[PDB]
C-alpha cells in the first residue's frame, strides 16, 4: 500500500500540516536509531539520536520563522 | 540505571507483553565431567555484609580467578572453572565461620541493610560490633585500598551523613558493649 | 580512533570485542589483502543480530515437525507471566504455587 | 494565478442573464441597450440591476461611474478593466 | 472463607494502597480550596465559609457536588469531546506528576533515575490541555485566554527547568528520591535562596496564580478558558489548577526544604523510641512522621499561595515576558555556571551512593 | 556631561557604574556568572593551601594486579 | 492482546479524513504519544521522557501559531470521500505490516546473559554525557555553532527592523 | 490573636499527607517482609512458636542492574525478590532453576503501522525489494554447505 | 550619576522584593486581627430610629 504513494493522501491540505509531516518522517528515522542502539547495547547509538532530536528541533524554528513571515507580509498593511 | 535489557526481569509485565518474553528454564545439569560445587546461599544482605571479610579472606583466589579471565583470551568461561570453584568454595567458608562465631552479630549487620535500603552509611553501630568480632575470632580486618588507613569512611567518627531512623536492636546492642567491653 | 559499541555502563559491550579484532586485522600490515579477516567480519555481524544461529533454530523447528515430535517433549519449559515463576516452578523444597511478588521490590 | 480570465462575449451574455431576470420592456439587449430608455428603469429600477450586476461579477462600481452609465456597454467595460481574482489564503497557491 | 478471604486481600492489597494513595492527594486538593477561602478571609478581616458542615469543613463536598449536578453546556450531545478533552488531559498530567513525590524513603509509586524528567515532562502535557478549550471557539474570551496561556508558558517553563536542573546538577542526580536524601545535613534553601525564590515565582506562573493570574483574570477575560465551562469539565478543570498548586507547593518543599526529612532529629529519634520496631505500629507512626515532615513544609507553601494571592496585584502578561528572559534566565544561566565551579574548586564534585 | 553615557576604554570605573545603576538585569547576572570560572583559577591556590584531591576512584573494572598467575597456588580443591 | 494495534488503527484513520489545520496538529500529538509510550516500555525509557520534554514544548509554539494564520478556508471547504472507501483503504494497508523480510530475525528470539564485571553501574544518560563531552565534544560545541546560527536566523526573518 | 478556625483546613490537609505516608509506609514494608519468610503461604502467614521477633524490610529505592541481577537471584533461593537467607550453601535446586528470559527485537509498533512513518527510500526496499534478503540468504545457506566438507 | 542610594543598595532591594515582603508582612498582620463579621439572622446591625422600612 506504500508504493502507490498512500501517504500523500494522510498529510492535511495546508502549508503547516507538510511541516507536521516532515517532523513525524524525522521521528521515525530516530526511533529507529533508538531500536538499534537498545539492542546492541550501544550508546553511541543514543548519542546520535539525541543530536537528531536537537537538530530536527532547529529546523522547526527556522521553518516556522519562515512561515510567520510569510504570513506577515501579506497581512502587513497595517494602515489603522 | 533501569534500562530495560534481554537478560535479566525488565521493570513491569508490559515490558514482557511488548517485548513477549519468554523466562525459560533447563532441566539439565553440567556435564559429569565438571566436577560439582555447592553453590553459595546468601541473599543480597549478607553479601554485602560480608563483602569485605571474602575480599580478605580469599584475596589470592579472587585475584587468580580474574587473572585467569584476563589471560584466556575470550575463553573465560570455559577456561577458568577450576579457579571459579575455588573462589566459591572459599567464599563458602567465610560465611560458614561467620555462622559459627559471629552469628548474633553478623545477622544484626545485614538486618540492618535490609532495615535501611543497603546502605553502609546507616548501620556503623552493627558494623563496629561485626568487624570487632571478626577480628578477634578470624583475624580478618575490612580494609579499602587506595587511601591512608586513617582516612576511611567506615572509621570516621562523625560523619556528615547519618541514617535517619535509628535501627532499635544495633542501638541497644551497641549500648551493651560500650558500658561492658569498654570499662 | 574512535570508540564504538560502547555498553549503558560506558565500557565495552557485548559485540565490542568482535570490532576490535576485526579492526587490528584490517590494519595489520602483515597481511597483503583483507580476505583473511573476512571471518571475524561476519562474527561481528553475526553479534549484533545473530541472522545465522536464528537461521539455524528455523531448521531445527523445521525439522522436528516432519518427524512428528511434540515441541513441548524436545523444548525447554518456560513462563509467560513473571507473577507466576512460583517456587514450585522454581523447585524449592517447600515451594508453593502462590503467585510471588512483582509490585513494589 | 491572481489574473483576470474574463472575456467580452462571456461578460456580456451574464450581463443579459442577469438583465433579463428582472421587468425590462425588452428582452432584446446587447452593447448598445440603454437603461433609460431601451430597458424602461427608472432611479431605483437601474440602482437595483447595477448592484445585482455587482453581486454577479463580484466586482463595485464607483459612486462616479455609477451616477453616470447609460449604456450596458459601459457596464461590460468597467467589469473587463476592474474585475479582479479575490485573494486566497496562503495554503490554496503554495501546496 | 478465611483462608480464600486472607490470600485475596493480599492478592488486592497494592490496589488498596493506590487507593490510599489518590484519597491522600484528593483530601489535601479539596481543603486547598477551603484552606485558601478561609486565610484570605481573616486576612481580609472576613471568616470564609464556616456555615457548610461543622466550621465549614463540608465546603469542598458541597461546591463538588454541586457542580456534579449541573447541566453541561454543549453545542450537541456528540461534542462531549471538546469540552472534556481539554480538562481530561489538564488531570491526568497533573495525576500522573505525584507518582514520583515520595512520602517517605522509598514510598513513591514510580521509583527511576530520571524521576526529574518524568516530573518536567508530565507538567509541559497539562498545558496542551489549556489550549485545546481554544479550538477555533466561537467564544472570543476563550480565545484571548489562548493566547495568553502560550505566553506564560513561554516564561516560566525555560526558567523552572533550569531552576531545577541545578539542584539535580548539584547532586549529579536526576532521581527526586536521592535529591531529598542528600539535604540531610543542609538543607538546599541556605545555599540556593535565590533559587527557591525563582522556583516559586515559576511556581506561581506555572499554575496561572496571582500575581500572575492573566489567564484566568476575572477583571479582564471574564472567566478565561473556562468562560464556557460547567458542571463536570469546569470541576476538572478546577481539580487540576488546585491539584498543580498542591503539587508545586510539596516540590518546594522537597527541593529547598529537604523534603520528609525531619527538622529536628533529635526529636525524630525520641519519638520512634516510644515504639517497637518489631511491631507494625513503629511504620504507621514513621510514615506518619515523615509525611507530617513533608505536610508541614507543603502546607506553609500553599499558605505562600494564598498569601501571594492577598498580598499582591497581578502583573500584566506582556510584562511577564519581560521579567523572565531579561531577569530570570541570566540569573539562572549565571548560577548553573558558578555552582561547578565552587564544586570543581574545592574538589567536591557529586557522585551517586 | 551630569548624566551622558561613559566611553569604556576612557573610563572603564564610571562605564561600569552606568550599568550597575541603570541595568541591574545585566551587571550583576554577569557579576554571579564570572565568579564560577574565577573559583576555577583559583584552584591550585586550594591545591597547595587547604587539601589535595582525593585518590581516584575504582571505577574502571576490577582491579587486576599487574603481575603474572601465581602457578604455586593451592587449596579448595575438587 | 497488542493495543498499540489499535491505538493507529483510530490515528490512520483520523488522518485520512482531517481537514482543518487544527486536526493535524492533534494528529501530531497522536503521534508523538504512541511513541513514547511504545518508548517508555520495551526498548528506552530515557529517550521517552526526552521525546515529551522537547516535541511537547514545541507542540505549544506550532499551536500558537495556528490562531493567527486561520482563515475560514477548510470550515466550509467540502470534502467527499465515502465511509466504504476509506476502510477499504486502512484495511488493505492492515494486511502488510512486515517492515522486514528476514523471517528467521522476526520469529526467533533471542537471550543475553548478563556479567557482573561492571560493578560500577550509572544510567544510560550518564555514560551518554560522558562520551558527548570528552569523546564527541566537537560535536556538542557545533551544535552549539547552529543553536546560534537559529538564534540570529529567526530574528532577522521576524523582526520587521 | 491566633484564628482556630482558619487552621482547621489546615489541619486535615497536614491529615491527608499522614493518611498516605501512614498505609503506604506500614502496608509496603509489611508485604515485603511477609513474603521473605519462606517459599510457601504457611510460612508467610502464620508465626511459629519459636520463631524470634520479626525484623522489617524497608522499600528499596535507588536501584542499578546489579540490583536487579541480586532480585532474580534471591527468587531463585527463597522464592521473593527480597527474601532473606544467609545459608553457606546453597539448595541443590538453585543449580538448575535459572531464569533465562528471551524475546523478539522487533522494530516498535508504530514504526510499521503509522500511516506517516513507516515510509521511506531504506524502509521501502526493506519491506519491498529481496536485494538486501536475497544476498543475506546467501550467508544463511553457507552455513549447512560448509558441513560436510 | 545623581542617585542616592548605590547601585549594591538598589539592587539589593530589587532583586530581594523588600516591597513585596514589606506588603505580605502587612497583609499577615490582619490575619491575627479580630474580624468584622457579624452573624445574620442570629445578630444585626446597628438601626436608628429615623430608619425607613416596611410602611
Ligand atoms: C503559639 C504561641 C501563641 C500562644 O500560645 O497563645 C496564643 C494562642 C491563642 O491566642 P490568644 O491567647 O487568645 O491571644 C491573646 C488574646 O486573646 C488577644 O491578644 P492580641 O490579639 O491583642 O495579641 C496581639 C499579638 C498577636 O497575638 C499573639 O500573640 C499570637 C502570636 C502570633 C504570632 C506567631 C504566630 O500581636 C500581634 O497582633 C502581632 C502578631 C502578628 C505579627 C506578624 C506575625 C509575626 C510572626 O494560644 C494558642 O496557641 C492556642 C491556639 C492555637 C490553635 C489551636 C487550635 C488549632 C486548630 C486545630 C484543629 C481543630
Ligand atoms: C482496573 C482494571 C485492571 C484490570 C487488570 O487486569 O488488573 C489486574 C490486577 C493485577 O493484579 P495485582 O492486584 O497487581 O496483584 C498483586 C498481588 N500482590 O489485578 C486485578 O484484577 C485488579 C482488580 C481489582 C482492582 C479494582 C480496584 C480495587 C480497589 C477498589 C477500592
Ligand atoms: C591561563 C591560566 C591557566 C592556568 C591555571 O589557571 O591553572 C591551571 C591548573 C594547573 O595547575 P595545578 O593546579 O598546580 O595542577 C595540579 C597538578 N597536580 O589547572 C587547574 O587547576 C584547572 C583550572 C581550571 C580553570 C581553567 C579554565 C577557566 C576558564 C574556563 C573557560
Ligand atoms: C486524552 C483524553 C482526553 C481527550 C480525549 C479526546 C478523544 C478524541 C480523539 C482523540 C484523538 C485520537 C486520534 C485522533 C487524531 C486527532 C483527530 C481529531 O481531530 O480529533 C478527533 C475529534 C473527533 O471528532 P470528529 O468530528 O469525528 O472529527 C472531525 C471530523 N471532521 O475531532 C476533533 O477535532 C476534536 C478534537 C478535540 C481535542 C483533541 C485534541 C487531541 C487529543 C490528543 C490526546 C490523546 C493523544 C492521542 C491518543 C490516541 C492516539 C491514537
Ligand atoms: C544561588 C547561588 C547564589 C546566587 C547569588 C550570588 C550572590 C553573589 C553576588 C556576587 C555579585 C555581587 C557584585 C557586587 C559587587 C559589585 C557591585 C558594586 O560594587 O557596585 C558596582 C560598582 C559601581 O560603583 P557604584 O555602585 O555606582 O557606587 C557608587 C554609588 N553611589 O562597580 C565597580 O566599581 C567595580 C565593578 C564590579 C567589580 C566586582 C564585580
Ligand atoms: C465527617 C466530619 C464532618 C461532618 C459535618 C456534618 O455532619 O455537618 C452537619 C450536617 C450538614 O448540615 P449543615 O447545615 O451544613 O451543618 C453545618 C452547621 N453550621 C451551618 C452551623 C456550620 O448536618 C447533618 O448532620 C445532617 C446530615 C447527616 C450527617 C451527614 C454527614 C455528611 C456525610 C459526609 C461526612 C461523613
Ligand atoms: C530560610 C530559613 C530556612 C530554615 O529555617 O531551614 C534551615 C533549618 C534546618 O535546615 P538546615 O540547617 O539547612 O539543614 C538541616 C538541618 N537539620 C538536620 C537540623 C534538619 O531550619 C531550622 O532549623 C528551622
Ligand atoms: C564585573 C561584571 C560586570 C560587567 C558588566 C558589563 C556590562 C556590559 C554592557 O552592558 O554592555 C553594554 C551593551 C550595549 O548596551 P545597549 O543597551 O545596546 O547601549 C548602551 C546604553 N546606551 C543606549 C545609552 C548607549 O550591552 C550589551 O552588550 C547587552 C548584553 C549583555 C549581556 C546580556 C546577557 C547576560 C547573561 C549573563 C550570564 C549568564
Ligand atoms: C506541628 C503541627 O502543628 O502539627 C500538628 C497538626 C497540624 O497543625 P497545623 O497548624 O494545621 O499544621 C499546618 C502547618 N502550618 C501552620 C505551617 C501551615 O495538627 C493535627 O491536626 C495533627
Ligand atoms: C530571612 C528569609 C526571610 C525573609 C527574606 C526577605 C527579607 C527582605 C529582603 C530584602 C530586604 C531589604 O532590601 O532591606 C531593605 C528594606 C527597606 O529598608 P531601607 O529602605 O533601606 O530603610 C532605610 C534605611 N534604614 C534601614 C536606616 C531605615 O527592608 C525591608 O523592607 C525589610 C522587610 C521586613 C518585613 C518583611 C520581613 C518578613 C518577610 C515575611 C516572612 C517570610
Ligand atoms: C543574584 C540574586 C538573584 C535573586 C533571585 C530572585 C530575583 C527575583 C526577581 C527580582 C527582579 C524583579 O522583581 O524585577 C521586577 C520586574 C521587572 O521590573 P522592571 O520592568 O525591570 O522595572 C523595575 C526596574 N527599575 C526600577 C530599574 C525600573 O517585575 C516585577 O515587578 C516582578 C514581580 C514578581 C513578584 C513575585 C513575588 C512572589 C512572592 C515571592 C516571595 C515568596
Amino acid at each position: 500500500m506504500d508504493l502507490i504513494l498512500l501517504m500523500l493522501v494522510a498529510v492535511g491540505l495546508n502549508i503547516i500540516d507538510i511541516y507536521i509531516m516532515i517532523e513525524i518522517l524525522i521521528m521515525g528515522c530516530t526511533v529507529n536509531t533508538i531500536y538499534s542502539a537498545s539492542l546492541d547495547n550501544d550508546m553511541i547509538g543514543l548519542i546520535y539520536s539525541l543530536i537528531q532530536i536537537i537538530i530536527a528541533g532547529v529546523e522547526s524554528a527556522i521553518g516556522l520563522s519562515i512561515l510567520v513571515n510569510y504570513n506577515r507580509i501579506r497581512n502587513s498593511e497595517e494602515i489603522e | 540505571s533501569s534500562t530495560h535489557t534481554n537478560d535479566s526481569l525488565n521493570s513491569s509485565n508490559y515490558v514482557d507483553k511488548l517485548k513477549d518474553t519468554h523466562f525459560v528454564f533447563e532441566n539439565d545439569k553440567l556435564p559429569s565431567e565438571i566436577p560439582d560445587v555447592e553453590e553459595v546461599g546468601a541473599t543480597t544482605a549478607p553479601l554485602l555484609s560480608a563483602a569485605y571479610f571474602i575480599g580478605a579472606k580469599c584475596q589470592d583466589y579472587n585475584d587468580d580467578f580474574m587473572l585467569c579471565q584476563k589471560e584466556a583470551k575470550g575463553n573465560g568461561p570455559i577456561d577458568c572453572l577450576k579457579e571459579g570453584r575455588r573462589v566459591t568454595r572459599c567464599a563458602s567458608g567465610v560465611l560458614k565461620d561467620l555462622n559459627t562465631h559471629c552469628s548474633d552479630e553478623f545477622r544484626l549487620h545485614w538486618q540492618c541493610l535490609s532495615f535501611s535500603n543497603l546502605e553502609y552509611k546507616n548501620c556503623r553501630k552493627a558494623e563496629s560490633l561485626l568487624n570487632k568480632c571478626v577480628f578477634e575470632k578470624m583475624n580478618l580486618v575490612k580494609k579499602i585500598p587506595g587511601i591512608p588507613e586513617d582516612r576511611q569512611i567506615h572509621l570516621k567518627q562523625n560523619p556528615v551523613l547519618k541514617p535517619v531512623a535509628l535501627h532499635q536492636d544495633s542501638e541497644v546492642a551497641f549500648k551493651k558493649a560500650q558500658n561492658e567491653n569498654s570499662i | 580512533a574512535p570508540l564504538q559499541q560502547v555498553g549503558r555502563h560506558g565500557g565495552p559491550n557485548k559485540c565490542f570485542g568482535e570490532f576490535q579484532r576485526v579492526v587490528e586485522c584490517m590494519t595489520n600490515a602483515k597481511h597483503d589483502s583483507y580476505e583473511p579477516c573476512n571471518n571475524l567480519k561476519n562474527d561481528y555481524l553475526e553479534c549484533r543480530k545473530h541472522k545465522v544461529e536464528r537461521y539455524k533454530a528455523f531448521l531445527m523447528q523445521k525439522h522436528a515437525e516432519e518427524l512428528g515430535k511434540d515441541p513441548e517433549e524436545i523444548g525447554a519449559p518456560f513462563v509467560r507471566k513473571r507473577r507466576f515463576l512460583t517456587s514450585k516452578t522454581l523447585g524449592l523444597v517447600d515451594g508453593d504455587d502462590y503467585e510471588i511478588g512483582v509490585e513494589k521490590i | 494565478q491572481s489574473a483576470s480570465t474574463l472575456t467580452k462575449e462571456d461578460v456580456l451574455t451574464r450581463s443579459v442573464s442577469v438583465l433579463r431576470g428582472f421587468e425590462v420592456k425588452t428582452k432584446d439587449i446587447d452593447l448598445q441597450t440603454t437603461f433609460v430608455q431601451d430597458l424602461g428603469m427608472d432611479s431605483l429600477d437601474l440602482n437595483d440591476a447595477l448592484v445585482a450586476l455587482e453581486e454577479e461579477f463580484d466586482v463595485v462600481f464607483d459612486d462616479k461611474t455609477a451616477n453616470e452609465i447609460k449604456t450596458v456597454g459601459e457596464v461590460v467595460d468597467f467589469v473587463l478593466a476592474n474585475y479582479l481574482p479575490t485573494e486566497q489564503s496562503i495554503n490554496h497557491t503554495i501546496r | 472463607m478465611l483462608n480464600n478471604l486472607f490470600d485475596f486481600i493480599e492478592y488486592i492489597e497494592y490496589w488498596l494502597i493506590i487507593v490510599a494513595f489518590v484519597a491522600s492527594v484528593l483530601i489535601v486538593v479539596a481543603y486547598l480550596t477551603v484552606a485558601e477561602r478561609k486565610t484570605m478571609g481573616y486576612m481580609q478581616r472576613r471568616l470564609g465559609p464556616n456555615a457548610v458542615g461543622y466550621y465549614g469543613v463540608l465546603m469542598a463536598v458541597a461546591d463538588a457536588l454541586k457542580l456534579l449536578s449541573k447541566e453541561i453546556v454543549l453545542p450537541h450531545n456528540g461534542d462531549i469531546i471538546y469540552v472534556m478533552s481539554g480538562p481530561l488531559i489538564s488531570l491526568f498530567s497533573v495525576l500522573l506528576s505525584w507518582a514520583v513525590i515520595p512520602f517517605g524513603p522509598g514510598l513513591s509509586l514510580l521509583d527511576s533515575e530520571y524521576s526529574i524528567i518524568y516530573l518536567l515532562a508530565s507538567g509541559s502535557i497539562g498545558v496542551f490541555g489549556t489550549v485545546i478549550v481554544g479550538w477555533m471557539s466561537n467564544s472570543k474570551y476563550t480565545v484571548l485566554a489562548t493566547v495568553r496561556t502560550t505566553a506564560q508558558l513561554i516564561s516560566y517553563e525555560l526558567v523552572l527547568t533550569t531552576v531545577v536542573f541545578i539542584i539535580a546538577l548539584i547532586v549529579s542526580s536526576l532521581n527526586i528520591n536521592v535529591i531529598i536524601e542528600s539535604q540531610y545535613n543542609i538543607w538546599y534553601i541556605i545555599p540556593f535562596f535565590p533559587l527557591c525564590l525563582i522556583f516559586f515565582i515559576s511556581a506561581l506562573a506555572e499554575t496561572a496564580r496571582p500575581p500572575f493570574d492573566n489567564v484566568e483574570a476575572e477583571s479582564e477575560l471574564v472567566s478565561g478558558h473556562m468562560t464556557e465551562l460547567s458542571a463536570s469539565p469546569f470541576v476538572i478543570f478546577f481539580l487540576s489548577e488546585y491539584c498543580s498548586m498542591v503539587l508545586m507547593s510539596t516540590l518546594t518543599a522537597i527541593f529547598f526544604f529537604g523534603g520528609y526529612l525531619p527538622f529536628s532529629n533529635t526529636i525524630h529519634h525520641l519519638i520512634l523510641n516510644l515504639f517497637d520496631q518489631h511491631s507494625i505500629y513503629y511504620f504507621i507512626i514513621e510514615g506518619i512522621l515523615l509525611s507530617g515532615y513533608l505536610a508541614i513544609k507543603a502546607n506553609f507553601f500553599m499558605f505562600s499561595f494564598v498569601w501571594i494571592r492577598a498580598a499582591a496585584p497581578r502583573l500584566r502578561y506582556d510584562l511577564l515576558i519581560l521579567f523572565c528572559w531579561y531577569v530570570l534566565l541570566p540569573i539562572v544561566f549565571a548560577i548553573v555556571v558558578f555552582a561547578p565551579g565552587i564544586l570543581y574548586c574545592f574538589d567536591a564534585l557529586p557522585v551517586i551512593i | 556631561a551630569i548624566g551622558d553615557y561613559p566611553v569604556y576604554y576612557k573610563q572603564p570605573i564610571r562605564w561600569l557604574s552606568y550599568h550597575a545603576h541603570t541595568r541591574p538585569h545585566v551587571f550583576y547576572a554577569i557579576a554571579v556568572a564570572a565568579l564560577g570560572p574565577v573559583f576555577m583559577m583559583a584552584t591550585p591556590l586550594r591545591r597547595k593551601f587547604l587539601y589535595d584531591d582525593h585518590e581516584p576512584l575504582p571505577a574502571n573494572g576490577y582491579p587486576l594486579p599487574n603481575r603474572s598467575r601465581d602457578k604455586t597456588l593451592t587449596g579448595y580443591d575438587d | 492482546m497488542n493495543l498499540e494495534i489499535l491505538d493507529l488503527s483510530i490515528l490512520g484513520f483520523y488522518s485520512l479524513i482531517s481537514s482543518n489545520s487544527f486536526e493535524s496538529i492533534a494528529i501530531l500529538v497522536a503521534t508523538i504519544m504512541p511513541v513514547i509510550t511504545e518508548l517508555w516500555y520495551n526498548y528506552s525509557q530515557l529517550f521517552a521522557l526526552l521525546y515529551t520534554l522537547i516535541y511537547v514544548g514545541a507542540v505549544v509554539i506550532l499551536f500558537v501559531f495556528i490562531l493567527s494564520v486561520i482563515n475560514e478556508k477548510e470550515e466550509y471547504e467540502y470534502e467527499y470521500s465515502g465511509l466504504f472507501i476509506l476502510i477499504l483503504v486502512l484495511l488493505l494497508d492492515d494486511l502488510d505490516d512486515n517492515e522486514s523480510n528476514d523471517n528467521d530475525y522476526n520469529n526467533v528470539y533471542i537471550t543475553d546473559y548478563a556479567d557482573w564485571f561492571n560493578n560500577y553501574n550509572e544510567s544510560d544518560l550518564s555514560v551518554i554525557g560522558n562520551l558527548l563531552f570528552t569523546e564527541y565534544a566537537l560535536l556538542l560545541l557545533i551544535i552549539s555553532f547552529i543553536l546560534l546560527m537559529s538564534i540570529i536566523g529567526l530574528i532577522l526573518i521576524v523582526k520587521k527592523d | 490573636m491566633i484564628p482556630f478556625e482558619a487552621l482547621i483546613p489546615y489541619a486535615i490537609m497536614f491529615a491527608g499527607f499522614c493518611l498516605g505516608g501512614g498505609v503506604m509506609n506500614s502496608a509496603i514494608t509489611a508485604d515485603i517482609t511477609k513474603r521473605a519468610r519462606g517459599p510457601n503461604q504457611e510460612i508467610k502467614r502464620n508465626v511459629g512458636e519459636d520463631e524470634g521477633p520479626r525484623n522489617y524490610t524497608k522499600p528499596r529505592y535507588n536501584t542499578d542492574q546489579w540490583d536487579k541481577y541480586f532480585a532474580v537471584r534471591d527468587l531463585r533461593l527463597t522464592g521473593s525478590l527480597r527474601g532473606q537467607s544467609d545459608n553457606a550453601v546453597a539448595e541443590e535446586s538453585f543449580k538448575t532453576n535459572s531464569i533465562q528470559p528471551y524475546s523478539n527485537t522487533r522494530r516498535p509498533w508504530v514504526l510499521r503501522r503509522h500511516i506517516i512513518m513507516k515510509n521511506s527510500p531504506t524502509k521501502w526496499a526493506r519491506k519491498y525489494s529481496s536485494r538486501r534478503d536475497e544476498r543475506e540468504q546467501e550467508i544463511k545457506d553457507d552455513y549447512i554447505r560448509g558441513m560436510g566438507e | 550619576e545623581e542617585s542616592s542610594e548605590s547601585a549594591l543598595s538598589k539592587a539589593t532591594k530589587w532583586y530581594l522584593l523588600s516591597e513585596i515582603f514589606r506588603g505580605l508582612y502587612i497583609t499577615l498582620e490582619m490575619y491575627f486581627r479580630a474580624p468584622y463579621t457579624i452573624y445574620y439572622p442570629f445578630e444585626k446591625g446597628p438601626v436608628s430610629p429615623r430608619f425607613r422600612g416596611e410602611h
